[PDB]
RNA sequence: CUCCGGGGAGGCGGCAAAUAUCCUUUGAUCCGGAGAUGUCUGAAUGGGGGAACCCACCUACUUUAAGGUAGGUAUUGCAACAUGAAUACAUAGUGUUGCAAGGCGAACGAGGGGAAGUGAAACAUCUCAGUACCCUUAGGAAAAGAAAUCAAUUGAGAUUCC
RNA sequence: UUUAGUUGCUGGGUAUAGACCCGAAACCAGGCGAUCUAUCCAUGAGCAGGUUGAAGGUUGGGUAACACUAACUGGAGGACCGAACCCACUGUCGUUGAAAAGCCAGGGGAUGACUUGUGGAUAGGGGUGAAAGGCUAAUCAAGCCUGGUGAUAGCUGGUUCU
RNA sequence: UUCUAACUCUGUCCCGUGAUCCGGGACGAGGACCGUGUCUGGUGGGUAGUUUGACUGGGGCGGUCUCCUCCUAAAGAGUAA
């Protein structure tokens, strides 16, 4: 899947970098722990109009 | 109750193996079929689906919460 | 010698009775042929 | 059994005669329409059961003894209300009320499965034939239907049937 | 280069249909049968009378002590003889029978791998079988019933006035 | 080599619940294996549909089955075992 990160990760990026990750790990550890979300553009829409000032407020 | 896909309505279908000599008999076809927990946020619970991996593919383009409401308008306990 | 009849009205009732009939579609299926052709006696 | 309308001298259904008691011009029997009553089994639905049987519970009235009268008590689905775990919020679960469904029956329709005998002068591809049969489910019909269709002088113009 | 067709009506022939009529052993589909019989499950019942004397036990002889040894008890057994009961080895009779498997005279088992009542379970290419292809309702190298079905038959029979 | 988060448990505890089914929750042991769908090679009398020639001094066994030459063949042609 197109992933945007929530969070840093060690090999993939951090902080609302959008990678392209194997379908089995965005679906069965990510996304549903809420480490990523799927890109979509009105997930990215949202994420990236709004939100992100405080996702990057939260440095840990 | 049955081999039916939650998401697709696949089910199994009806046809014929044919040897060399062009002997016909009869078979299905079996949808690949198998169960699955999905993490939904906003009922915070994991519901389980009995589905195929194309449904599971279309549950990643469109995400859970459209899929699993699109089942309830079509009527089913999820 | 013994014959093959050997009369029970309780296992009569129990195999071939109108009960036995309504519990399997095929005993119903039964039930409609006999008052289809139109038996004065449904069952045993 | 009751009412309304018709009809006008016989009548008390048939096998099935006789008999008695009788009814009827104050209009019978009979004919048409509308009502009243309508035991038990059967989807059978209060529980059970070897169909026409056995055993019950709850309300209201009634009786004094060991009963009566009327109503309610199935399951599933939906809606509302109430209640309510693991578990904090919830959800699952539980209950009440209201509404709906189930069963039967000719053929025709739509859909899910689907043979073999036979023919090929043998037989396996093929045929028989999507026939027989099994299953699900409508309507007075059903299905189809308004071109991502045909045609090939650039023309036709939704389905269905002959 | 042949120069009368065509459409009706009647008749002869051919083709597709059951195709002149009657007749298979079979094959396929859906149902009905374990009240007979096979094995199993649950709960009940039955076995006159008479023999034999296992293990074990007690007492007594005998030894330096064991050993060894006698008598009395005790009541084992797919133990023995033999009725009921369950079987079916021989012979006569019976064979349009008294009887679609028997009678009579003898015969085997008879406390056991025994016999038996009631009620259940297993269903057809399946069941069950101390195994005979045995049994599965007087039917079994694939039960019965109804459908495909008027199966097919280069075979046999029959085919009506002058 | 290690891990957990898909997935497994005919393991323990809790709840629905008066319940050795089932569902949900918490653990534990496993774990990207096992297992399942589609495709594909192998095996496959377990099961099923069928085939397994004719002549012939009966049938079987043996022999033969197409072509050329001579005789049988009766002075045209043809003529069987
Ligand atoms: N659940 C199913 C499991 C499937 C499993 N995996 C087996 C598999 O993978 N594929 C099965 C094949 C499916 C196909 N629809 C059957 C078919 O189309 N047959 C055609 C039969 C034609 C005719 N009627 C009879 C005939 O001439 N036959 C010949 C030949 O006799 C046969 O030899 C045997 N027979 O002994 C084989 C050689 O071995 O060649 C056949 N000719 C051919 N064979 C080829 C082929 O298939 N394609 C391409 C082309 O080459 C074909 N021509």
């Amino acid at each position: 899947m197109d992933v945007i990160l929530l969070q840093r990760i060690k090999n993939l990026g951090k902080l609302g970098d959008k990678v392209s990750v194997k379908a089995g790990y965005g679906r069965n550890f990510l996304i549903p722990q809420g480490k990523a979300v799927a890109a979509t553009e009105a997930n990215t829409a949202a994420f990236e109009a709004r939100r992100a000032e405080l996702e990057k407020q939260e440095a840990e | 109750m049955s081999k039916v896909c939650q998401v697709t309505g696949k089910r199994p279908v009806v046809g014929n193996n044919v040897s060399h000599a062009n002997n016909k008999t009869k078979r299905r076809f079996e949808p690949n079929l198998h169960h699955h927990r999905f993490w939904l946020e906003s009922e915070k619970r994991f519901v389980r689906l009995r589905l195929t991996t194309k449904g599971m593919r279309i549950i990643d383009k469109l995400g859970i919460e459209k899929v699993v409401a699109d089942l309830r308008a079509q009527g089913q306990k999820i | 010698m013994k014959r093959t009849f050997q009369p029970s009205e309780l296992k009569r009732k129990r195999v071939h009775g109108f009960r036995a009939r309504m519990a399997t579609k095929a005993g119903r299926q039964v039930l409609a042929r006999r008052r289809a052709k139109g038996r004065h006696s449904l069952t045993v």
